[PDB]
Formats: structure tokens, sequence, C-alpha cells
RNA sequence: UGAAAUGCGCAGAUACCGGGAGGAACGCCGAUGGCGAAGGCAGCCACCUGGUCCACCCGUGACGCUGAGGCGCGAAAGCGUGGGGAGCAAACCGGAUUAGAUACCCGGGUAGUCCACGCCCUAAACGAUGCGCGCUAGGUCUCUGGGUCUCCUGGGGGCCGAAGCUA
RNA sequence: CGCUCAAACAUUAAGUGGUGUUGUGCCACUUC
């Protein structure tokens, strides 16, 4: 919560939206944005431009929190995937290091009818 | 598992009775400090506080070492898996090399001649009784205390047991014979393993009599009675409930919770 | 009588008074079900690959014995009980299969 | 499994002449050990149907060998059937 | 590219304790390298996988590491 | 989600960190691959166990093949008794679609799916090819066993094709 | 402007329904 230096952004990319979060070097959400923190509704939220606006929004509020250096860990497969990071370049926030940790089971729970 | 019957008679083409293959060829209960008189079809004032009792079979109580801590680290070779007509389970007349003989609910996995013993230094091994602090998490366990130095009284019915979920503080979490995830002080004794005669539930009484032999008197239904006797009193043709289904004292009978709100024991239970 | 590679892990966050109190319970334990200690190694603490019990350290033991097989299970069973005994894996020992000989 | 040395104990007590490991004797006696060994297994492994397949196969083969060993020389059969306590 | 096996020496592929050695087939992903990267053979490939999981239960060989820079 | 809506959310949800409960299923290896009589069989550990293959030419000495009837195994769904229930999910209700939509699509949802014990004995139970044996060019890929081995020699899985067969 | 209706009309080779739009009170399925 407190004005701090380092940090970590979390890209959650779905398929009908995409969300993220600035979170202190501990793992606790400082700020966060989505496809709805952009205004766009429904499918628009599966959009890279919506994602740009998301990241911009997210990171933006971090810089108002003194944020500068942030790591990156992303999950999902949304059209705003890479875009949610590439917006985080022209964000002024040091992308200290980007990492992919998308959840993937050793195969266990039987999947929905798709 | 259980003994059926050819239908040489009705109420006997369903009625089954347990295969006492577990009983150690023994009928005479240890006349020793074990069997003592037992009685009481109703309460102290000559009244009735539990409809439908009596007609038993004349029984002797069997004294049961539930506490089992007054004899720590004193090994007792099992002697007998006996019939006891006052529980869902069999009893196990155990003998200590201390000479003295006692009685313990017959757990599941109890053969005759086990080096069972009480106390904490005892191996977490079926039939052995010890404080939960020494029994690892997950271990099934019957006849459980509730407050230290108070005695067992949880999971003492045929095939009933409690599992240990984990440690928290000076308490240990048990999933009771009900799924009630309650905390119980560590210094409380238990008895590694679950309870015996688990195969009992699958009995079928069969006829009225069998019920009666037990002592369960014929229970007359609500709507069978009169408006004077019971809420469902209509009796005006096989006629429905006036609403809502209710006890002979008025309290709704389906889904009305009754455990007192603020029993100080709430803070010791989850779900 | 068969050859086995019994494996174990220890709670790294403990001394050598309780630790040399721990190894003795695997000793006492083994001899109970006739385990004939052979070439025994000990690679102590070890930077683990994935967190077990929330501590990335685990004091490794390693035995290798001749024993009655029909109780090889009840050896492992015994070993795990100690709350300070995290990992336990019994296996039957085998010949060096060569790679890049 | 079946110890190789307690396997030789068998041939020894059944070998109708040292250096013999093919006599229908040694063969029947053999399968029997495997049979009863397998019989017992399945006793407390009832679910193992797979393995029951074999239990039939080993039996057939044994019943067959016994056919011949009876059909050719009767006297010898009589002595065997008893040593092995079979045909009940 | 290159053959992993052709970077090392003479090592028994059954000692589920030589991490440094085994780890070299683990990939910077935590995935059991496919045949066409390690340069193993049929026979060999399977028992390698054997002592792999055997050591993964010993906190010795990582199960999965989120990918580095991307 | 084709777009949505029902749904859920200022009861503070979605996303994220940590701790715990629970079940099922086994990512990478992993495959043109292995095994099984068939049904079928994937974390790993141990124990119990069937079948199978090669080398030695040691053993018995035609004891073989098939097999009406019988006997046993037999996916799935299903059924009885008891336990279990995270995910999925007929039926079931709801959103949309549609002229109508008991369907497709979506949100929720119970038996079931899982365990034991029993019953069920069905099938595109398919290689739609009963089994055993001898005979009739080779080429190439793979699995596996033996042999001083750019090679032969057995066994198993594919493709291509001598002869022949076939509507 | 929105909402319900019986027709004229338009979309199809045709039919059907739908719908489009005016008028009115306030692509789907099928062709013996």
């Amino acid at each position: 919560k407190r004005q701090v230096a380092s940090g970590r952004a979390y890209i959650h990319a779905s398929y009908n939206n995409t969300i993220v979060t600035i979170t202190d070097p501990d793992g606790n959400p400082i700020t966060w944005s989505s496809g709805g923190v952009i205004g766009y509704k429904g499918s628009r939220k599966g959009t890279p431009y919506a994602a740009q606006l998301a990241a911009l929004d997210a990171a933006k509020k971090a810089m108002a929190y003194g944020m500068q250096s942030v790591d990156v860990i992303v999950r999902g497969t949304g059209a705003g995937r890479e875009q949610a990071i590439r917006a985080l370049q022209a964000s002024g926030l040091q992308v200290k290091s980007i990492v992919d940790d998308t959840p993937v089971p050793h195969n266990g729970c039987r999947p929905k009818k798709k | 598992a259980v003994k059926k019957f050819k239908p040489y008679t009705p109420s006997r083409r369903f009625m089954t009775v347990a295969d006492f293959s577990e009983i150690t060829k023994t009928e005479p209960e240890k006349s020793l400090v074990k069997p003592l008189k037992k009685t009481g079809g109703r309460n102290n004032q000559g009244r009735i506080t539990v409809r439908f009792r009596g007609g038993g079979h004349k029984r002797l109580y069997r004294i049961i070492d539930f506490k089992r801590w007054d004899k720590v680290g004193i090994p007792a070779k099992v002697a007998a898996i006996e019939y006891d007509p006052n529980r869902s389970a069999r009893i196990a007349l155990l003998h200590y090399v201390d000479g003295e003989k006692r009685y313990i609910i017959a757990p599941d996995g109890l053969q005759v001649g086990q080096q069972v013993v009480a106390g904490p230094d005892a191996p977490i091994q079926v039939g052995n009784a010890l404080p939960l602090r020494f029994i690892p998490v997950g271990t099934v366990v019957h006849a459980v205390e509730l407050e230290p130095k108070k005695g067992a009284k949880l999971a003492r019915a045929a095939g009933t047991s409690a599992q240990i979920q984990g440690r928290e503080g000076d308490y240990v979490i048990l999933r009771l014979p009900s799924g009630e995830l309650r905390k119980v002080h560590g210094e409380c004794y238990a008895t590694v393993g679950a309870v015996g005669n688990a195969d009992h539930k699958n009995i079928v009484l069969g006829k009225a009599g069998r019920s009666r032999w037990l002592g369960r008197r014929p229970h007359v239904r609500g709507a069978a009675m009169n408006p004077v006797d019971h809420p469902h009193g209509g009796g005006e043709g096989r006629a429905p409930r006036g609403r809502p289904p209710a006890s002979p004292w008025g309290w709704q009978t389906k889904g009305l919770k009754t455990r007192k709100r603020r029993k100080p024991s709430s803070r010791f239970i989850i779900a | 009588m068969r050859r086995y590679e019994v494996n174990i892990v220890l709670n790294p966050n403990l001394d050598q008074s309780q630790l040399a109190l721990e190894k003795e319970i695997i000793q006492r334990a083994l001899e109970n079900y006739g385990a004939r200690v052979e070439k025994v190694e000990e690679l102590g603490l070890r930077r683990l690959a994935y967190p077990i019990a929330k501590d990335p350290q685990g004091y490794f033991l390693w035995y290798q014995v001749e024993m009655p097989e029909d109780r090889v299970n009840d050896l492992a069973r015994e070993l795990r009980i100690r709350d300070n005994v995290r990992r336990v894996m019994v296996v039957k020992s085998q010949e060096p299969f060569l790679a890049n000989a | 499994p079946i110890t190789k040395e307690e396997k030789q104990k068998v041939i020894q007590e059944f070998a109708r002449f040292p250096g013999d490991t093919g006599s229908t004797e040694v063969q029947v006696a053999l399968l029997t050990l495997r049979i009863n060994r397998l019989s017992e297994h399945l006793k407390v492994h009832k679910k193992d149907h797979h393995s029951h397949r074999g239990l039939l196969m080993m039996v057939g083969q044994r019943r067959r060998l016994l056919r011949y060993l009876q059909r050719e020389d009767p006297e010898r059969y009589r002595a065997l059937i008893e040593k092995l306590g079979i045909r009940g | 590219k290159a053959k992993v096996k052709a970077t090392l020496g003479e090592f028994d592929l059954r000692d589920y304790r030589n991490v440094e050695v085994l780890k070299r087939f683990l990939s910077e992903t935590g995935k059991i390298l496919p045949r066409r990267r390690t340069g193993l053979s049929a026979k060999e490939q399977r028992i390698l996988a054997k002592t792999i999981k055997r050591a993964r239960i010993l906190g010795l060989l990582p199960f999965t590491e989120k990918l580095v820079r991307k």
C-alpha cells in the first residue's frame, strides 16, 4: 500500500476481457485494471487496444503511488497478451523483468463441455 | 458379513443378524469387576420423558474403561472380543500383566492377543490409546475424549471414527463421525483405529418383535392421534399436515435448529 | 533377503541433539524389522527444487539394506510417522545401467 | 515368486533319475507348485481375474500331461496322483 | 542444435541423485525434454524418465518453472 | 458470447499473496511406441502375480490341433447395499436463438461419473478378417532379444509391393 | 418515437414463415 519502489504487474488475459494488477514486491495488489476499467463492454474487452488502455491505466496509478521498478508475471491467452506488456514499455515503468506463469495442470479435473 | 434366512416364515425373509465370527468363543461376561445391574424405563418422578421404552431383555451393563490413562504404559494382552448388549460395538476384555482385567470397546482390526497399551509413548498402532499430541494427523481414531482427564465419549458406535485434520495451538482438529470439524485439547486421550462391528448397520430388524426385544416400543404417529394429543390431530380421513410438520409440543420438526446460540463450545467448532 | 535403496528427508531447521536423536529412531526402527544397514550416505541439508513444508531445505539421509520383503512396506510405514521425517521412499536396488559408456 | 533353490527341491524329489528335468513327472509336480502357489494368491486376491486365466492354462496343461502319463503307464500315475494329492 | 548427452561423460542413468547431471535434460521449463533434444534412444529414454520422477519426489528435480523473459 | 442476456459483484466480487479442506485425474516423457485372449491398460513406490520373448540343444518323447455343451473374463450405461462427491454432467430450471427450439449456444443443476461387495453380459465387443500348422520375391521404418556387428539371426508393430487372389 | 394488428407491397424460381417498410390503434424449413 505505502509509496514504494520495486513492484510486480500481473497480466490476466482471458478471451472476453483482460486484467492486470500492480502489486508490491510482496504480492499484494497496489492497483489494478481490466477491460472494464476502460469502458469497453462485452467483446471489446478481448481487445489489444483495450489492453493498452488497461495497462496504461494500471501502471498509470502506480506512478501516482511512487511506483517505478516492476516485475511481470502473466497468465492467460488473451489478444491483449503481449500487448498488455508492450503497453507496459511506453508506461515509464521499468519492466524490471517479465515472466510467464500461466496455470497448467498435470491434467486432473475433467474439463467443461469444450 | 451378516446372516440372512430362507423365508420359511415372513418377517424372516428380510430379517438378518450379524455373523459373530469376531466374538472370541465367549458368552460369560467377565463376572469380575465388569457386569453390574442396570434398569430404568422412565425418569425419577414416576413420569415418562421418552415415549416408547421398556420391554428389554434384562441386561447387565458392562463397565467400560473409557478414560484409559489411569493405566499408562501398562501393556495389556487382549483376551476377548465379547458381545455387549448396550452398544453398537463389541467389547474387548483386556488383561494387563498387572493382573487386573478391564473392558474396552472392540475396535476394528482387533485380534485376540495384541500388546495394546495406554499412554503417549505407546506406538500409534490400532487398539492403542494415547493423547492426540503423539498421534500424527490423518490417523483414524475412536473413543475420543473432549476435555482432558474427562473421558472418551466421541465415536463409540459400530464403525464410527474421527480423523485428525491438523494441529492448531494446544488443540487438534477432528472431523467427527459427522464431519463436524471441531477443535479438541491435545492432552485428551483417544484410541488409534476406528470402531469394530462396522458391519452392523446393514442389519435388518425384520419383524415387530425384533424391535421389541431391543426395547423400542411401538411408536404411534402424530396424525394418528387426536387434536387433544398431537398437533397433527385431524384424523379426519388419511388427512394431510395442518402445517407445519411439528412435534407433540409444537416445535416445528423439519429443519428447526436447536443447539443453543451461545454455548461457549461454539468457539471450538467449525462446520 | 533383498537389496533396497531406502531414502529419507529430515527437518533441516533443527540442531544435532534432536537430529542425533532422530537418526537413532530410524536405527531402532530398522533393526526392529531386520534391516541390515549397508553403505550409508548422508548429504545433509540441500537446496531443494520445490518447496516442501515451506522450507527449501531438507536434511537428506540414504540407506541400502538386505531385508525381508514382505515387511519392506511396514518399514517405510514406520519411518514416516515421525513428524520431523518429511520424505520417505523405499525402492529395490538395481545394477548400474550405463549411459554414454 | 518361487525360489529357484526351493524349486530344485522339487525336481529332486520328483526326478525319476538324476539329470532329469523334462519327465512329465517333473512337469506335473512343477505346475502344481505354481498352481497352488497361484491358487493361494487369488484366494485373497480374488479380484485378480487376469491371473485366473493362467490358473486355467497351467491346469489344462497339467491335466493334459496327466492324460498321457495315465494313458501310457497307469502304475506310475497312481504313485504320482498321491504324492501330489490331486484328483479330488 | 546440439546433443545434451554429447556434453557430458560416463554417467549411470539410474542414480536419481546426480542432479547436476540429470537436470541437464530438464529444460529451462521443467519439462522432460523430448527425444529429439537429448539424443537418447528408445530403451534409454524410458528409464531416464523413470529415475527422473523418482528424484522429482525428492525435491531434487524441479517440476515446473515459469518461463523467463518474454 | 457470432452479439448478448440470465448469472455474479460496493454483502466488496473479478484479479493477486498466504494458510487449510477436499476429490478426481496423472502434464512433460509420450510416440507412426509397449503389453493383454478379448474387454482393455499411463505419476511413483513396494509387495503379490499371469503371459511372453531370446540364447544353450541339457531334459521328457507325438503327451498335439480344434472344440457343440459347460465354465470364467467381459468397455459403457444401468441396478441393489453402503460410503464419497472438487471437476464434468443426461434429466431438470433459467438466458438467447427460432414461426415453434423440449435442440444446437450460455449460466446454474441431480442421479451418475469414484470406492467396496453383489448383479447386469450389451456394442460399429471392428482388422467389421475363428484358431492351429506348412507353403509362396523382396524393400523400407520402428519395438525388442542374441551374435566381434557399416552385418546376419529370432520375435512384435507399420507402409510399399513378386507371384497369386478379388465383383 | 415506441408498442399490437388485418392488408397492399418488397426479399425468394416458388411455397411457407419470418422480416423489412408503409398501412393501423396509440435468411430459415419445404416443394407431391
